[PDB]
């Protein structure tokens, strides 16, 4: 029951000249629009207070998962006087960044359902969860600017301990290796794919 | 595809120290190596001798020392020709012996590493990890405080190239490793990878439902060494509470046998034991202990010892098997050592500690599960909860 | 000249923090002010109305400043002119809010202080310190946390210009004080300064002489920054020990909190311990600062033993059930022991709720600490009607 090939469609923003993709979150599973970051350290998102899922936790400063995501910094709730996604005391501070305009912000780290496409056949196969996913929980000022329209943040594929690639690795087990196709048109996708491409 | 994954773990009599052999190399074969349960990573001894048609030392800057967490570039200053352990332009690694507390610079290596699947209630075939990421290490660094024969030590604390992160992200397991260490030389105990509550994982595990059932669980905080803690409130003998001293204040380790306290902490529990207790039935302290009575004498009774725990939710109860030493003859002693005024914690939990219990990393939910109950109470030990024969 | 000083203070009813009217200046005039135990010295707020004919700011490197311990210069950044707490060449203080913790750097000031001696078993007349040196605070040092309109503090820390070190020298006084804080807001408590067993002083310490005969000591230890510290060995509740692990004693003593404050672990297990011998049907939704409070009807006659056990084992401070359990709300009685934290100053934090109706003799000379070994209801008596303290 575990995929050897996982693909994530991506699309060229005509204005910008940046690419994203739609990428599946939470329970019930949902759509968030994020900047495809071939470097960046980790994935992020602007997380409100309109976040809703059942399936979301906010890690524990000291916990295991703070340790995998390489922080130990904890993160203190300076905004709000009640408690949201992204918005708790005794949680794990992590800094993120917009690599368009290089801003920063201190976000929280976070964990929750993250779905992704595997193949069948020649074909797009059913979405494959990994679970517990841990990513940035983001100060809202940092996707403002220099993204495509209605992009909440991005996803990183660099060589860090929870980038997508190395979480989707290590939960399914694939070969370290992804592949990337950047389509230069705004209608019509290119992909990103994860696992070994030549087992034909 | 396998779920779970089983490394049988032996103790040396003479140290009161755990080791296994790990299956690497091509060909096969086996290398004895020290138990660190908060090692970052595996070490061994590299020299010419070394053979193996899948060895590798990777290049500085490539992705193999990425994650390794290395950016520092490796230059061999001993020998003057290559050799596994000596290259130049590849990466190094600090690794150490955590008994002596000697460290050293070794040099990033790959290589093949083997381990047990299962087969319905047995072992089954061995699995590889093709390209294992471990540390070449200079050969002084073993040469002083380990078992006879045992080459390096194999490392499962939270850092990228822990032997258990390489392994759940080869196989795509569960985030859980689960220690079952027998207090007998002459019988294996068990690390086991994996989820041990998946169904798929029923017939191996069939023969450890109760204890299973009945785990009760403490959250896990983790040093920015890597290292496990837990949180504990109070030691209580009878009723008598001492009170120790956010990461948890008690270390777990396996790189010691006896459980070490910290001298306050230390002078202030033995006493309050020895309140609990036939005062003159004590004897000279023996060996590395304290507070020693005549076995004859205290038959009679010890006093229970519990470890309350974070937020009060949990007990772990000692049983006084464990806490009891046999130091000499007619000679049992309390087996809790002072750490003195410097420690490194309060309370540091050793392998005499862990003997015996089932004890599960769930590093998933950042949680430490162990048996309620002893294992003896379900008429099992941790040789035989899990069959560990060929 | 007197053998002993009476000062009396006042419990506030809404901080449970206690205050003195003190007496300043010429002419002689009240300032309400905290009372802190552990303070340094005496602050108040002076760029007020502050009117006196006695009044000085010491120089810089003078022998006023050499004495309170600063050699740091002052220089005014507020007025462009003089006035009390506003000079350039001066000398700096600085001055803490014990409550809030903030502090500033204020000015030191010299003037009159006044207290009651005794005549008799009565207060007798008012005698004078004339150069009595303190702080002018800056003002936003008493804005938050004090009682209703109190001004500055009076500390009687182990400190050199501490209130008590400067009427011990000027009226060539035994080095011992004594606090009766009254539980009650409608009824004055108080410090006395001297020797209450000297001969001369018999018939103002007269009513109090049962407590005396019954007094237990143990040994006082003092910080790096004049703190009164006293060793527990354990706490006991019935046969139950927590037990915390030539050093400072391991519980402060404070009148800074209303509460007992204990650091977390401390905390926690003794709660939970004293909730196991207690009625667990008894307990209600827990109330403002506590963890653990209960139903006032069941509980009647139903409380612990709770005990500190004191340096070596040598003495016990009983605590009363009756001191020791809080009426958080109509009808709802709490455990009055609050969380430290994990960062806590100290394991044991004794507070003002602790020291109330109590007798609590500081006795510098022999570095040690006295109190009633019964309570002090036991001989009829209250921390207000144990002395005259009627002007
Ligand atoms: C690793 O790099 C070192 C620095 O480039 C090598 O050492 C150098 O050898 C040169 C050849 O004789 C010599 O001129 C240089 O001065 C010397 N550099 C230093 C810092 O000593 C080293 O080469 C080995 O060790 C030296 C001492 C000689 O015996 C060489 O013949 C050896 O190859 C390099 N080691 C390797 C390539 O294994
Ligand atoms: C996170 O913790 C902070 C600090 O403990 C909280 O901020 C304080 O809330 C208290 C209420 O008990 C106020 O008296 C303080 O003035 C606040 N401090 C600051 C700097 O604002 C905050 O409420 C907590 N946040 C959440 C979501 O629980
Ligand atoms: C303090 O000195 C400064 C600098 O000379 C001066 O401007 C100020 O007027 C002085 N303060 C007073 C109160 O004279």
């Amino acid at each position: 029951s575990k995929p050897n090939l996982l693909v994530l469609p991506v699309q060229e923003d005509a204005s910008t000249g940046l690419h994203w993709a739609n990428i599946h979150k939470r329970t019930p599973l949902m759509q968030v629009p994020l900047l495809l970051d071939l470097n960046g350290k980790h994935l992020w998102v602007t997380c409100s207070q309109h976040y809703s899922s059942s399936t979301y936790q906010a890690p524990f400063c000291h916990s295991t998962q703070c340790s995998r995501a390489n922080t130990h910094q904890c993160f203190t709730c300076t905004d709000s006087t009640t408690t949201r996604p992204g918005c708790h005391n005794n949680t794990c501070g992590l800094l993120s960044s917009n690599p368009v305009t290089q801003e920063s912000g201190l976000g929280e780290l976070a964990q929750d359902v993250l779905a992704i496409h595997s193949t069948h056949g020649s074909k797009l196969g059913p979405m494959v969860k990994v679970p517990q996913f841990l990513f940035s929980c983001a100060p809202s000022f940092l996707a403002q600017k220099g993204l495509p329209n209605n992009v909440q943040g991005a996803l990183g594929l660099g060589q860090a301990p929870i980038s997508l690639q190395n979480q989707l690795f290590s939960h399914f087990g694939l070969k370290r290796q992804f592949s990337v196709c950047l389509s230069r048109y705004s209608t019509s996708n290119g992909a990103i794919l994860f696992g070994d491409i030549n087992d034909p | 595809k396998p779920n779970l994954l089983v490394l049988p773990v032996q103790e040396d009599a003479s140290t009161g120290l755990h080791w296994a052999n790990i299956h690497k190399r091509t060909p096969l074969m086996q290398v004895p190596l020290l138990l660190d349960l908060n090692g970052k990573h595996l070490w061994v001894t590299c020299s010419q001798h070394y053979s193996s048609s899948t060895y590798q030392a990777p290049f500085c800057h490539s992705t193999q020392c990425s994650r390794a967490n290395t950016h520092q570039c490796f230059t061999c200053t001993d020998s003057t020709t290559t050799r596994p352990g000596c290259h130049n332009n590849t990466c190094g690694l600090l690794s150490s012996n955590p008994v002596t507390q000697e460290s050293g610079l070794g040099e990033l290596a790959q290589d093949v590493l083997a381990i047990h699947s299962t087969h319905g209630s047995k072992l089954g075939p061995m699995v590889k990890v093709p390209q294992f990421l471990f540390s070449c290490a200079p050969s002084f660094l073993a040469q002083k405080g380990l078992p006879n024969n045992v080459q390096g030590a194999l490392g499962l604390g939270q850092a990228p190239i822990s032997l258990q992160n390489q392994l759940f992200s080869h196989f795509g397991l569960k985030r859980q490793f689960s220690v079952c260490l027998s207090r007998y030389s002459t019988s294996n105990g068990a690390i086991l990878f994996g989820d041990i509550n998946d169904p798929n994982n029923n017939n191996y595990i069939h023969n450890s439902l109760d204890v299973l059932h009945d785990l009760v669980y403490t959250p896990l905080t983790i040093s920015k060494q890597g290292e496990y803690f837990i949180q504990v409130n109070a030691i209580r003998v009878n009723k008598h509470l001492v009170i120790p001293t956010e990461i948890g204040g008690a270390l777990i380790t396996t790189t010691h046998p006896y459980t070490v306290l910290s001298h306050s902490i230390f002078e202030v529990f033995t006493q309050v034991f020895a309140n609990n207790m036939p005062k003159q039935a004590q004897v000279k302290a023996v060996g590395p202990f304290g507070l020693c009575y005549d076995s004859r004498k205290i038959s009679g009774g010890a006093p229970s010892v519990d470890l309350i725990l974070d937020k009060n939710d949990a007990v772990w109860r000692i049983s006084s098997e464990n806490f009891m030493v046999q130091a000499q003859d007619g000679v049992s002693c309390l087996g809790f050592v002072d750490g003195g005024v410097h420690a490194r914690a309060g309370i540091a939990l050793g392998a005499h500690h862990l003997e015996e219990n089932l004890v599960v990393f769930d590093l998933e939910r950042s949680r430490v599960g162990f048996n309620s109950n002893s294992l003896k109470s379900y008429g099992k030990t941790c040789s035989n909860l899990f069959d560990l024969n060929n």
